[PDB]
């Protein structure tokens, strides 16, 4: 079916520039028109451009002053958005959408799932990963074991976590990420079913930060403290 | 910072002429087509003809075939309605918009869905 | 006006209507641009909802219906359902803007949704954030129903406000809300102290949960 594909997210520093593509599938690229909106956060969403597929002739919101740029291949059946000399009123999730032709105003019957652009002078930083455990490592006294990884001093958001009991994926629990009092962000994913016993190794928590290029696994609880 | 600006309307009697002309500036592209749009007072903005600029190609509604005739001259960026035997069912703002999507004028010459830029509009009122 | 208005939010009881008003101006819907819908669900793209004014797509159910008058266009939400819940927009082109406009968005909130107490774990410095002389209390709320939820902090018996960091309680894939509340404290006083406990209070209960610095041996 018809399906817009988008890069993932970015983080650039203020005055940067951010390149963000968008790849068409499902339909014949150059039939239609593709356009970008921004949604900030806590505001609505705003246009940001078309463009025609074929002829690539562009058309651009006059709030953005010439700072964002619209290309177009039509061999990779992509459409690409370039925003320079970034702000922070620039951080939003950025998307395309496909433009299907109505007599009274055309509509975006497609969406791109979106692009995160954070702008920040903040530095980016990986997570460190700490195994946190509820009722100790060995019980003696009959209490459920819950594991939980706590994931602290990583910038930008956000991190994704999975749990694995061997390679089984294992369900787990999401918590809201929460900026600290250093500018850092810091959050936990609870490994949802409670536990008795288990061989050293058997679960782990793998917390990936694209920001920091780095995947971060625990899979050891110690010896309870 | 596409510009389109409207020009010659004002009050005939009827049966009478006007030209109606849209000085076009800032388009960093040239194959767009011209319409001429009218909202009479209480209505909606709806087609009365449309030109091409690189096929020449104009489209007409049937309200105003034959009487209107638009005329395009890209040297002067410019598109003029010609609007002879005017009714005082003609009365209306007129608006010129263009149309950057070529595949929508070819499609829809006289939808509103087919102009993405816009003019301030002229007035023009005949009465009887 | 050259913009959309849509009111904040919008709430009504399972299986009851709503309406989300979705106002224009002569430079949009009154020169005759129609008005299209957009469904945008949590965590997901926008949808396509509803075109030109009333028209439903392929897999919109008859629930969604809409109109407009050339300056006001209206959502209407038939036999809500839980699914339902998200962020409504609206869309159309201006004449005076020569571009494309979208409202400001309708929160669609579902009440009725059955209640669910917080499920709370506590969890205590673990020795390798020790190590890097760092201390955090880790208390864990998840699976309640509605979203207020209040988090205090008790070093043996006496309150605690230092320190202290609480997330906004939010909603998670699960369709129910899970938050946080991290008490930052230095080596020194997680071993000083007696016992460290979270408090969690949701509609008219209140859990809690404590943590000892020699409970495992
Ligand atoms: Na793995």
């Amino acid at each position: 079916q018809v399906q817009l594909v988008q890069s993932g997210a970015e983080v650039r520093n203020p005055g940067a520039s951010v390149k963000v593509s968008c790849k068409a599938s499902g339909y014949t690229f150059t039939s239609y028109a593709i356009h970008w909106v921004r949604q900030a956060p806590g505001h609505r969403l705003e246009w940001v451009g078309r463009i025609n597929t074929d002829n690539g002739n562009t058309k651009y919101s006059q709030k953005f002053h010439g700072r964002v740029a619209l290309s177009r291949d039509t061999s990779a059946s992509t459409t690409y958005m370039d925003l320079s000399s970034l702000n922070s009123e620039d951080t939003a999730v950025y998307y395309c959408a496909r433009a299907f032709y109505y007599s009274s105003g055309v509509m975006f019957d497609s969406w791109g799932q979106g692009a995160l652009v954070t702008v920040s002078s903040a530095p980016t930083k990986a997570p460190d990963v700490f195994p946190i455990i509820s009722g100790c490592r060995h019980p003696k006294d009959n209490s459920p074991v819950v594991l939980a990884c706590l994931i602290t001093g990583y910038h930008p958001t956000s991190v994704t976590v999975t749990w694995y009991m061997g390679t089984q994926s294992q369900p787990q629990r999401t918590f809201p990420e929460i900026q600290r009092r250093d500018s850092y962000y810091m959050t936990s994913s609870q490994l949802s079913t409670p536990l008795q016993q288990w061989r050293q190794g058997e679960y782990k928590c793998v917390v990936q930060h694209t920001a920091s290029k780095s995947k971060k696994e625990i899979f050891r609880w110690p010896e309870s403290p | 910072q596409v510009q389109l600006q409207e020009s010659g309307g004002g009050l005939v009697q009827a049966g009478g002429s006007l030209r109606l002309s849209c000085a076009a500036s800032g388009f960093t592209f040239d194959d767009y087509a011209i319409g001429w749009f009218r909202q009479a007072p209480g209505k909606e903005r709806e087609g009365v003809s449309g030109i091409r600029r690189s096929d020449g190609s104009t489209h007409y509604a049937d309200s105003v075939k034959g009487r209107f005739t638009i005329s395009t001259d890209n040297a002067k960026n410019t598109v003029y309605l010609q609007m002879n035997n005017l009714k005082p069912e003609d009365t209306a703002v007129y608006y010129c918009a263009a149309a950057g999507t070529p595949s929508y004028y070819y499609t829809e010459p006289l939808s509103l869905g087919t102009y993405d830029y816009w003019g301030q509009g002229t007035q023009v009122t005949v009465s009887s | 006006q050259s913009a959309l208005t849509q009111p904040p939010s919008v709430s009504g009881a399972p299986g009851q209507r709503v309406s989300i008003s979705c106002t224009g101006g002569s430079s949009n819907f009154g020169a005759g641009y129609d008005v299209h819908w957009y469904q945008q669900l949590p965590a997901t793209a926008p949808k396509l909802l509803i075109y030109g004014n009333n028209n439903r797509p392929s897999g919109v159910p008859d629930r969604f219906s809409g109109s407009k008058s050339g300056t006001s266009a209206s959502l209407a939400i038939t036999g809500l359902q839980a699914e339902d819940e998200g962020d409504y927009f609206c869309q159309s082109f201006d004449t005076s803007l020569s571009g494309w406009i979208f409202g400001g968005g309708t929160k669609l909130t579902v009440l009725g949704q059955p209640k669910a107490a917080p499920s709370v774990t506590l969890f205590p410095p673990s020795s390798e954030e020790l190590q890097a002389n760092k201390a955090t209390l880790v208390c864990l709320i998840s699976d309640f129903y509605p979203g207020a939820v209040t988090v205090a902090w008790k070093a043996d018996s006496s309150p605690v406000k230092a320190g202290v960091e609480t997330t906004t309680p939010s909603k998670q894939s699960n369709n129910k809300y899970a938050a946080s509340s991290y008490l930052s404290l230095t080596p020194e006083q997680w071993k000083s102290h007696r016992s460290y406990s979270c408090q969690v209070t949701h509609e008219g209960s209140t859990v809690e949960k404590t943590v000892a610095p020699t409970e495992c041996s």
